[PDB]
DNA sequence: CGGGAAAATCTCTAGCA
DNA sequence: ACTGCTAGAGATTTTCCCG
DNA sequence: CGGGAAAATCTCTAGCA
DNA sequence: ACTGCTAGAGATTTTCCCG
């Protein structure tokens, strides 16, 4: 093909024909014609057809802001449960986001927050408020809201529910709270059928108790594995299979070659 | 090695080749004349 | 004493997705946490999943029910 | 389901509550309680008290879970109705709230804090709350030097109170104490309601009189009749609505 | 239910509690919760999750308008396959859009034009001048640009191309007829692996050619059959089925229960 | 007979109950207060 | 004579989507052709499609290639 | 497969070429072209005409389809090499375009239509244009009336000479011509390429001598060997690239 | 074992701006 | 070295319930 | 009949603004 | 009475090719 091969990249510097375009014309294999596409900087242009997934553990909240009628609302988002929290703030300002995110705290437990990279939330009182209650704070790649699609989600359906019920109350952060309290235990669907309110307990109080008693069996069950290797943890046996812990790495081996001392 | 090509921040043109320094899921890390980004998956090409 | 602890482990379920699926995994068995992984039994085929990828509930109605 | 016999001289016995006789003789919940039930011998998740304490010339206005002790306060500019009514549909909104205490004061006994309290639900009924004013006027005291205003020293107060003290028999702080509870009343009412949903049928079985049902199983149907459950195969009865 | 239902509905009034939490708090059959929303004017927000089909046949052209460092690029595309057509125009009018529709219509068969409804598209010259090449014209439900996805689509294809040869040309009206070139002939794809501009000539010359020989066929092929009804004309017979055409309805009916006169 | 609802011409406000006139693949014919529009059938509930 | 001309109208591929279906469904032989139908024979089962919906083509490529 | 030889006897007795023993003996469209070039006494698309026309003062580039009479023109303000390069390089993202014939005047020579047609790949060879000319302002004469600006009128006679006038054989216009031609070509091109990606392979049959290969079908392997064409079985054949 | 009806699950969409 | 998601509409499959 | 490699097909995404 | 689409990247399944 050293023929073909010259003579499709020289058409390709004009035209950037695509890897068929060079196979069909030029007779030349797939592999080669791709391979002179792969090769030219101008035609690297799409990105990959994936999306990544969240951060779902139960310490996590997304924060965002948003806004209704020239005013500033404050949101947060329980990413596990899907149960939220917002406030009109007078301002989106770092000021009103530490205060916010300090009652938060104080009544939740709040590991990490992740938001996009608004001033508000890069600034240094905030940062103050977050180390002040041992909160990690993780920001998103600049300029990809889908990092943070949950709470982005949730803007959409709390703004959805504050236009039902923006009648009943006469100033936005009424029929804001309404929307909260609608939200979060009139709204049922998600993994339990539950309500977020209820589905946020369940988490919470899930996340305690496992805890508590897996910390109980590791105290009693101590043994010792060895597989195929070193004395390994035993984490779980049963249906002939083992489930050790070797060098901070898990893995399911059969309960053939595998003895527990 | 890898050539990683990427559109970041707003800018929709494409830069690179730059340098793959970690592939997660959904993101990577990489380098471009000096210059370490993260970038995510969906916004990048690897070679 | 042990096994009752174990049991209840057991009880609880654990939704979760693989590192490119996005839909949710439904409901597995809970068999071990850790601080970074939870091991499930999801219809007879153990499984090993980052914490950050599990949603662990009691499914208190399930409970009540039975 | 072998174990029902078991379960009734355990109660016969010792009287034990429906929560354990299900989780040691492995019965579904509703048989349970209707053994917990037939024994006549055997016989506040919702409910926050409200205060307005006054601090260097603010006004805090205080909720505390009574089951709990678990507080949710901040700084209000003035005591008025709206202000109190915005801060009960905030609680009401993030925590299950059905009953209210309060002292009868100008802000609780409001017009708008009953509007508030009829759209979310709420019932309002006019020493706890003492104590923990007490106690929360302490830790504001310890941390006031932390900042410059007292509503983010009322809020670290806040959270030192919920999750940094823990007391009490188990050493729980008052933020885990809450989940607990609240997660024990969802399971009660999510009993309540299948206690209220099964209890519309009528069996029959082997045909017998009409029987209560308690239980729909995989491979069995649980009947109660003449005070006593039976046991019997899902093809041998024949269940219908009344 | 008589009770759970007038608590349910006097709690959705001031809450709008989907189905399932109605259904969870009221004791109430999934039907009659879900018969509670669906009559309530305010939880009608959201639209059924499908997508339509555009016209494809072979005749029908959508066409739009495009903007590229301050200039207006007309855009078409033959919808069935794929093959564009652009330039530069002087302004968004209805002249330049009558004279760009004239020149497409005497170089290729157009039957139809879809387009937007910019006001060049809609003007009275454009409309004169269909009238005067027998185009049938065709407007998009308004601000739904998914009506013409093809033409829309095909703005993106062009800039992308009119990006990577840019350098190549001095004026942008250069680097446009260029991406024309480089999309209809050097881009190979879709469903023979044709370019688009082998895919039009292939459409059009089998719509003329199986013209032609379905014609021939009907002018020796002629029969009656009954099925089941009344004198049908055949269409096809093969294979134990038949294809008739009853009155203006074509039908599949196997070769038992049909008789062929 | 059908209650229609509808999202039309970039308004995202929802309206209806609209009558249905007739629907195809894709779109409705719709007629609220004497005004018969045409709605994709994305942003239109038939009800 | 006739069967000549059917054997050409069998030549020509169909591609064609079904009323809710976004995939275009692969290359199906045309029986018939309509002013508002294509009649095809699509993997041993003959459906009919509105014109709107059907791109037929020759394949030169793979008439060519036999 | 077995009509091979009958195709070879009716091309021996008609000299018939290979479309039509490869439509009417149903063949490879490979295997008709080699008996078709098997015998030494059996032995455009692309090209078109540009021209500049006058009229009322305007200037007039007018693209002729050699072979199909179809015509792309139209009204240019100057008569000049940049002018001629834009309608050059539209054309040829509109048509396969190879070969274009002028009359070397000062715009067809430029430098400009010369960078166009490098670009594009057209060569550049300096009695059809002018009778067709000659029709083209005919048919302008007859529509002048039925618009006010020459560039209107050209376009209207341009939609009518090539699908609003059909003559010669068929009856056919000429747009429906080119679109037949370029058709054929493509088919031509086709056949080319896959003559050429099976030109580079050699086979070895029941093994006997190196034979040419011609098609791989799903149940046999048509070869050429000795000037002659015998079908072999898959199985009892190798293919080998060189 | 068989249909019908009901429940569950799967598929897909806008808006978050 | 980090990352789309949610909830509703409607279609499709599984489950159950009296024979 | 069996793997390996290659081709084909399927799945999913941004941008059209 | 009208209506998302395209083309590229990467994964997954089908096909083919020498044993
Ligand atoms: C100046 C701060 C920080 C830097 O960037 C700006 C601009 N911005 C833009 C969007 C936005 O485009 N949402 C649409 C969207 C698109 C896709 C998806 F997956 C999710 C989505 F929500 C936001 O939501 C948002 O909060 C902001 C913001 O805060 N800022
Ligand atoms: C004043 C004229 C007439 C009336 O409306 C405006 C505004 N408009 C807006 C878009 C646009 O939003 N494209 C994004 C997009 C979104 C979804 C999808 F499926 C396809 C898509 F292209 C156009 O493309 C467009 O041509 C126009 C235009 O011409 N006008
Ligand atoms: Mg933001
Ligand atoms: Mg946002
Ligand atoms: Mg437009
Ligand atoms: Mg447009
Ligand atoms: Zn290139
Ligand atoms: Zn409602």
């Amino acid at each position: 093909f050293l023929d073909g091969i010259d003579k499709a990249q020289e058409e390709h510097e004009k035209y950037h024909s695509n890897w068929r375009a060079m196979a069909s014309d030029f007779n030349l294999p797939p592999v080669v014609a791709k391979e002179i596409v792969a090769s030219c900087d101008k035609c690297q242009l799409k990105g990959e057809a994936m999306h990544g997934q969240v951060d779902c553990s139960p310490g996590i909240w997304q924060l965002d802001c948003t806004h209704l009628e020239g005013k500033v609302i404050l949101v947060a988002v329980h990413v596990a449960s899907g149960y939220i929290e917002a406030e009109v703030i007078p301002a989106e300002t770092g000021q009103e986001t530490a205060y916010f995110l300090l009652k938060l705290a104080g009544r939740w437990p709040v590991k990490t927050v992740h938001t996009d990279n608004g001033s508000n939330f890069t600034s240094t009182t905030v940062k103050a408020a977050c180390w002040w209650a041992g909160i990690k704070q993780k920001f998103s790649i600049p300029y990809n809201p889908q990092s943070h699609g949950v709470i982005e989600s949730m803007n959409k359906e709390l703004k959805k529910i504050i236009g039902q019920v923006r009648d009943q109350a006469e100033h936005l952060k009424t029929a804001v709270q309404m929307a909260v309290f609608i939200h979060n235990f009139k709204r049922k669907g998600g993994i339990g059928g539950y309500s977020a309110g209820e589905r946020i307990v369940d988490i919470i109080a899930t996340d305690i108790q496992t805890k508590e008693l897996q910390k109980q069996i590791t105290k009693i069950q101590n043994f010792r594995v060895y597989y195929r290797k070193g004395p390994a943890k035993l984490l779980w046996k049963g249906e002939g299979a083992v489930v050790i812990q070797d060098n901070s790495d898990i893995k399911v081996v059969p309960r053939r070659k595998a003895k527990i001392i | 090695n890898f050539r990683v090509y990427y559109r970041d921040s707003r800018d929709p043109v494409w830069k690179g080749p730059a340098k793959l320094l970690w592939k997660g899921e959904g993101a990577v890390v990489i380098q471009d004349n000096s210059d370490i980004k993260v970038v995510p998956r969906r916004k990048a090409k690897i070679i | 004493e042990l096994q009752k602890q174990i049991t209840k482990i057991q009880n609880f379920r654990v939704y979760y997705r693989d590192s490119r699926d996005p839909v949710w995994k439904g409901p597995a068995k809970l068999l071990w946490k850790g601080e970074g992984a939870v091991v499930i039994q999801d219809n007879s085929d153990i499984k090993v999943v980052p914490r950050r990828k599990a949603k662990i509930i009691r499914d208190y109605g399930k409970q009540m029910a039975g």
